[PDB]
């Protein structure tokens, strides 16, 4: 019983990959421009100097 | 440099 009480939450925070979920949320937002950045082969603008 | 940026972003504003 003590092992279950101290192991359910242990396996919960132990089996967690929320970083990929955050990346997936950002993908849901603008994936066609962020993940699929295959439109231009090189940029064309100025820099800072 | 500046000339390269102008030759590249001329059509890309």
């Amino acid at each position: 019983q003590k092992l279950k009480q101290d192991g359910d939450s242990f396996r919960m925070k132990l089996n967690t990959q929320e970083i990929f979920d955050d990346w997936a949320r950002k993908v849901q937002q603008r994936n066609l421009g962020v993940s699929g950045r295959i439109f231009t082969i090189e940029s064309t603008r100025v820099r800072g100097r | 440099v500046f000339l390269m940026k102008q030759q590249s972003l001329l059509a890309k504003q």
